[PDB]
């Protein structure tokens, strides 16, 4: 019953779909001038607004992700995500913006979380996670998408330990002076020369991190150390034979 | 409007030649329910289009509701019958797929 | 006459949609749903569902 | 006379639109915001946004 | 397949290419692009796939 | 990847199947006994980190890391597939400081 | 061939034998802004 011009429009809802998977809608029969005012009340929720450009967050500088809950891409500033809580990588890691993407998950109350490091001249990264709206306590951990472009990822002074790299996939370069900062490094090799390192795959509580050297006059060598709550260990070097 | 939706935006019209007050409304412009996102309906003019072909007048209005740096872009019309209707079949939003 | 499209909904739970009911002050569409069981829900959905 | 959307608007800035103009004979918009120092810039962009 | 994505509110816009290919690997790059300082585009990152 | 281990199922008694590429799976020590082209010698001493990389077209790159925390690292390797069977080639680490 | 990342024009490049019977063989370059590099070999221990 329209209750501004007095019109009434005959609503009938249909449900298609197969048994599980359902989609149901909302049709009319019924006067001039209703049907078109209430399709055009509000836009269709699609993964942009019209307009080619993000749409913008529901909320103001959210702690907690998870409490968007609507599909499209978004973008959270540099101040934004130094707020946040719920976002991997630590507050010191924290520097550039991110493109935060939000695509439907399945209809027991779940979505998707993608989000994109704004890169320019770094390796862009994408973490992306599996959320449910209502009971956030299932919000599933940031699984992240090796992507890399050929440039380093500097680790800051602040972090002090190799085990606070926790993230796997990554690679983050190490000079001489932040060989011999950090206390986890091999004393035998600690402070000579500078390398990128690597994580791996590996259980819960525990991770391998394998640390390769940089050689171009030199041989080559690549250490290996399992850590973790299951078990903490020392590194393995693996000698390289110089050949031409 | 000011720039937060507890204080209510207001568009009044009013004879020119007599210097009066015709009316005055409050009108939920962008999200509905007033559950904007966030918390900013901050206002914007309005305009009023004239259809060559018809000769219809349409009154349409600008509002944000983006809430921080994040702003929103809504557009709203008071337009007569069919202004609207053309002006959204002008040309289709964007999508993924054609 | 015949009818045509105003509006897909979108709640957020995996069963068959019983009744709806549009608030044509408020413009919600409050949507009644069955559940397993003894048992159902409402959902406050907006317009575009 | 309850309101109807029209569209939604795309410009490439970061600031609260101030004016809002359409242009009958071309049906193109016409979007002024104001940028972070005094001055201002107009978008001229597509029906759609 | 050459797809782009919304950006942020500046002039930036993601874009993806995943090659089309049944009998050997599908590989995707990424990166970002500036429409108004095409220098300010980054490189091409790249995924295993 | 997060930082969990995908189990290998009950019904599968051998390192052939797992060809999916960039894959990794675990392994314990009480059912890495089950399978049949593991290696013997190393056949339920530690925890066993398979990975799965590409070959020619039929053939697959399995790389099995020892996870032993305290004593040195091992690695076996075997190319498996079009042609021969791969041999698990090992690559042992020296302990250092 | 399998690339690895490094300082920018820096990259490392593995290269893997493909041999079932016979002893596995990978040998690791750097090459770039820092030098040509020199292919470092390791080869492995045929074991059952």
């Amino acid at each position: 019953y329209d209750l501004e011009t007095g019109r009434k429009a005959l609503l009938i809802g249909v449900t298609i779909g197969p048994g599980n998977n359902r989609h149901h809608s909302i049709y009319s029969i019924g006067q001039r001038g209703v049907n078109q005012f209430l399709k055009n009340i509000a836009p269709q929720v699609s993964m942009t607004d019209s307009g080619g450009r993000v749409k913008p967050l529901p909320i103001q500088n959210p702690a907690y992700l998870s409490d968007i809950t609507e599909v499209g891409h978004y973008y959270i500033y540099t101040q934004d995500t130094q707020n946040a809580l719920d976002f991997p990588l630590p507050k010191a890691f924290r520097d550039a913006g991110w493109f935060f993407d939000v695509l439907p998950g399945h209809y027991n109350g779940a979505l998707r979380q993608v989000l994109t490091r704004n890169s320019t001249g770094r390796n862009m990264l994408k973490f992306e996670r599996v959320i449910d709206i209502f009971n956030k306590k299932n919000n599933g951990a940031w699984n992240f998408c090796p992507q890399n472009a050929g440039y380093w990822e500097h680790i800051p002074k602040s972090i002090t330990k190799l085990s606070d790299l926790k993230i796997v996939g990554l690679d983050f370069y190490i000079t001489t002076e932040e060989s011999n900062r950090f206390t986890d490094f091999p004393k035998d090799f600690k402070g000579i020369a500078g390398w990128i390192l690597e994580v791996k795959s590996n259980t819960p509580g525990n991770t391998t991190q394998v640390l390769r050297r940089n050689n171009f006059p030199s041989a080559h060598q690549f250490l290996v150390r399992n850590f973790g709550t299951g078990g903490v260990g020392k590194w393995s070097l693996f000698e390289g034979k110089v050949v031409e | 409007g000011d720039s937060k939706p507890a204080n209510p935006n207001y568009l009044q019209g009013f004879d020119i030649k007599t210097k009066e007050l015709l009316f005055k409304r409050r009108i939920d412009i962008g999200g509905v329910n007033n559950n904007f996102k966030g918390d900013f309906q901050e206002a914007e003019g309005l305009d009023m289009y004239y259809d060559l072909e018809t000769g219809r007048k349409a009154l349409l209005i600008g509002v944000t509701i983006g809430p921080g740096n994040n702003r929103h872009h809504s557009i709203y019309s008071i337009g007569q019958r069919g202004v609207n209707q053309f002006l959204k079949n002008i040309a289709p939003q964007v999508s993924m797929t054609d | 006459q015949e009818p045509e499209f105003i509006t897909d909904l979108s709640p957020y739970t995996n069963a068959v949609m019983q009744s709806f009911w549009v608030d044509p002050r408020t413009k919600i569409i409050y949507m009644t749903q069955a559940r397993p069981g003894n048992h159902y829900m409402l959902s406050r959905l907006k317009p575009n569902g």
